RNA sequence: GGCCGGGAACUCAAAGGAGACUGCCAGUGAUAAACUGGAGGAAGGUGGGGAUGACGUCAAGUCAUCAUGGCCCUUACGACCAGGGCUACACACGUGCUACAAUGGCGCAUACAAAGAGAAGCGACCUCGCGAGAGCAAGCGGACCUCAUAAAGUGCGUCGUAGUCCGGAUUGGAGUCUGCAACUCGACUCCAUGAAGUCGGAAUCGCUAGUAAUCGUGGAUCAGAAUGCCACGGUGAAUACGU
């Protein structure tokens, strides 16, 4: 219904986004169960070091996706308003599915 | 063993095949592919395997239908 | 019990007894048991003569023995008569699957020497 | 280990009986780091020595380690370009540690069955001695004595 | 009122559960025998049950979840005495010398670059 | 990394779309067992560097065949130059 | 059957904090630094592990990843394509895997993981085949769905010291899969064959605690070939008197 699914790479970043659609929200509204933490893919890689022989020394990598979940439980005509085009993205990806 | 369903062959080669059968056999060809199978239609007709070099002089025989044409041409030169 | 081969084990299963011959090994040992209706616990020990040429039966029907090991190497003996590449691969000893013969080819090379 | 004296950590003990000393066994015998497979094979071993010899649990393992037990051992110097044995006194923490080493090294050179049966065997013959442990457990003895001048 | 403690033993979770009732074993709805707790670890889980006037003191029920056999029998064996805040803190200061309320540190070593598994670094030629 | 590698390349990935993937469906659903005639395995004279599995998948950069990621599309030392410069996001030095 | 209201405690999950600083106490020490011991505490003396590799050395390696001085070829040392080789074989060495077995083999039954990966993809459930797999074919861009039924271990039975139900090499016959293509030169399965080896000379390698060792899983690479490598967990020691 109003199921939104975040997507943000950084430690610290999605923590910011993810607190201004709260207090939008619950404000003019009610509800809003708030943000779900869930689990963390780490797409670790591992690259040789060197670029000729050298075995023994490599350098490894790693990709952090911290995901969140919105939950409003509220869909009232007003909280829909203010809500779209308020975001102001710093690259965090959005999507409105069930 | 491989090649699962269907005789996998050349198409190049059938067709050299069917004028050897049509229009006759008159010498060796000389064939650059190997990926080729043995068919009962090839015994007693010449053909040529290339192998690194030059196109050895294989002589077809009834029961070389169960191997490739490959087998044949030993690649690489010993002695 | 001369049991169809010339090789007769005693005092020991069912199922090690039908693997000591040749052409024969521990999937079809379940599969002649399973076919006479045979456990495979019981020794050959307390068991009638009648009850033997049913095993001789079905083990006579694949080819065992001396004639298998000749129909194997006909199979070899032709196949090195074509002049194909594991053809001269058999009669010089070395390996025909394609294994490595630079080295750890010691089985179908042979013992080293000078 | 040359500036870092350690803590001596301790092991818990043999939850059936409640001896330390055979936690200690147990692992000795414990190969591929196999305790459930490890302590089948040393409760088989105790439970049939008990039962042929006649005499109770504990005692039976402990009076037949007490005759398994080294006097002395030796230690390679290595000082200026011969080699000498000095001979020292072993430690009670080290005797019965050496001890439970060299009835498993025994018992494995014998060509015997089971390992529980094995083991049985030279702890059978532990109180009247003719096996391969009081064999081995005597072999720096007869180096020690001669080797008294060097202390 | 519940009586609750944690506990775990090298990522395998618990969670224990201690009423005044009758002394049956209930973990993940089976008995402790058929809990198939034969061999080394049998007794571990009534470790730091072993100093005390039972009789037939408690009801309790168990869940662990990860790890093996040794490591959800550890997380019972630090789970109960958490679950011990029933007696709260006067039977604790004696359960301090046996060291079960000490949360084991230990945890499997991570894998390295040029090394086998962690440590052991793999053979070279000679000098 | 060989320009010309690199122009057999452009060449092999720009047959893809062409010649297979559409006409691709021949051999897939047609060559099963239905209903035989082998007319359609003789539609393999084609000129073969369109094949779907054929590619080594070079650097984008410089063109090195060794240590391609999927992820990244680039070969392991253009992986550390690139990583130490940033550019791939949320992306540091593993250590746990 | 958490399966379904519901309850939100808790496990799990991850944002932000507290906590461990020789600081509280005792002793020793130039009264200072520090050390030994004890209390409290989940963690005590850099807690465990990783990242983090000084100034420089060996004119160490990489002109073959790229960049680039100079030199050289330039209707060729360039360019395109077929096939071949990079997988050869009287030999020598290193690095691994699997073993020589009753702490084990084989068969049936049964319990407990974590870290992952996945749309030109991972593939349920179902049917067919002894099997590898094939056809039909939901769900999920992913705490849901899929790979995934983890194995050691444990419960009974068989085998009782043999070149064996130990070990799997090698060879023959007959198959599947990926792809224009498996002969040189593959993975995997099926039947059959069952070399050597029964603890390895001198010598040599690693490791001080969840470590040695042992048993499994996953990923990167990749259409399709791991016993390599990287990543993860299970069981789990011995011995450190000394320099
Ligand atoms: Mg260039
Ligand atoms: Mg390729
Ligand atoms: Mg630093
Ligand atoms: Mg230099
Ligand atoms: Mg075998």
């Amino acid at each position: 219904r109003i199921r939104i699914r975040l997507k943000a790479f950084d430690h610290r970043l999605i923590d910011q986004a993810t607190a201004e659609i709260v207090e939008t929200a619950k404000r003019t509204g009610a509800q809003v169960r708030g943000p779900i933490p869930l689990p963390t893919r780490k797409e670790r890689f591992t690259v040789l070091i060197s670029p000729h022989v050298n075995k023994d020394a490599r350098d490894q990598y790693e990709i952090r996706t911290h995901l969140r979940l919105v939950d409003i439980v509220e869909p009232t005509e007003k909280t829909v308003d203010a809500l779209m085009r308020l975001d102001l993205a710093a690259g965090v990806d959005v999507q409105i599915s069930l | 063993r491989s090649l699962k369903k269907g005789p996998f062959i050349d198409l190049h080669l059938l067709k050299k095949v069917e004028k050897a059968v049509e229009s006759g056999d008159k010498k060796p060809l000389r064939t650059w592919s190997r990926r080729s199978t043995i068919f009962p239609n090839m015994i007693g007709l010449t053909i040529a395997v290339h192998n690194g070099r030059q196109h050895v002089p294989v002589f077809v025989t009834d029961e070389m239908v169960g191997h490739k044409l490959g087998e044949f041409a030993p690649t690489r030169t010993y002695r | 019990a001369r049991i169809a081969g010339i090789n007769i084990p005693d005092h020991k299963h069912a199922v090690i007894a039908l693997t000591s011959i040749y052409g024969v090994g521990k999937t079809r040992s379940k599969a002649i048991l399973a076919a006479a209706g045979i456990a495979e616990d019981v020794k050959i020990s307390e068991l009638s003569e009648g009850q033997i040429d049913t095993l001789r039966d079905e083990v006579a029907k694949f080819v065992v023995e001396g004639d298998l090991r000749r129909e194997i190497s006909m199979s070899i003996k032709r196949l090195m008569d074509l002049g194909c590449y594991r053809g001269l691969r058999h009669r010089r000893g070395l390996p025909v699957r394609g294994q490595r013969t630079k080295t750890n080819a010691r089985t179908r090379k042979g013992p080293r020497k000078p | 280990p040359r500036r870092r004296v350690i803590g001596q950590r301790k092991i818990l003990p043999d939850p059936k009986f409640g001896s330390e000393l055979l936690a200690k066994f147990v692992n000795i015998l414990m190969v591929d780091g196999k305790k459930s497979t490890a302590e089948s094979i040393v409760y088989s071993a105790l439970e049939t020595l008990a039962q042929r010899s006649g005499k109770s649990e504990l005692e039976a393992f402990e009076v037949a380690l007490e005759n398994v037990r080294p006097t002395v051992e030796v230690k390679s110097r290595r000082v200026g370009g011969s080699t000498y044995q000095v001979p020292v006194e072993v430690r009670p923490v080290r005797r019965n540690a050496l001890a439970m080493r060299w009835i498993v090294e025994a018992a494995r050179k014998r060509g015997d069955k089971s390992m529980a049966l094995r083991l049985a065997n030279e702890l059978s013959d532990a109180a009247e001695n003719k096996g391969t442990a009081v064999k081995k457990r005597e072999d720096v003895h007869r180096m020690a004595e001669a080797n008294k001048a060097f202390a | 009122n519940q009586y609750y403690g944690t506990g775990r033993r090298k990522s395998s979770a618990a969670r224990v559960f201690i009423k005044p009732g009758n002394g049956k074993i209930v973990i993940n709805q089976r008995s402790l025998e058929q809990y198939f707790g034969r061999e080394t670890a049998r007794m571990v889980v009534r470790q730091p049950l072993e100093l005390v006037d039972m009789v037939e003191k408690l009801d309790l029920y168990i869940t662990v979840k990860g790890g093996g056999i040794s490591g959800q029998a550890g997380a019972i064996r630090h789970g109960i005495t958490r679950a011990l805040m029933e007696y709260d803190e006067s039977l604790r200061s004696e359960l301090r010398k046996a060291g079960f309320v000490t949360r084991d540190a230990r945890q499997v070593e991570r894998k390295k670059v040029g090394l086998r598994k962690a440590r052991r670094r793999p053979q070279f030629s000679k000098r | 990394a060989k320009q010309s590698m690199k122009a057999r390349e452009v060449k092999r990935v720009a047959l893809a779309d062409k010649y297979f993937a559409k006409r691709a469906e021949l051999k897939a659903i047609i060559s099963d067992v239905n209903a035989r005639w082998n007319a359609v395995l003789k539609l393999q004279t084609l000129p073969r560097d369109s094949s779907p599995s054929r590619q080594r998948n070079r650097c984008r950069q410089t063109g090195r065949p060794h240590g391609f990621l999927r992820k990244f599309g680039l070969s392991r030392i253009k992986v550390r130059e690139a990583a130490m410069r940033g550019e791939i996001p949320g992306l540091k030095k593993a250590s746990w």
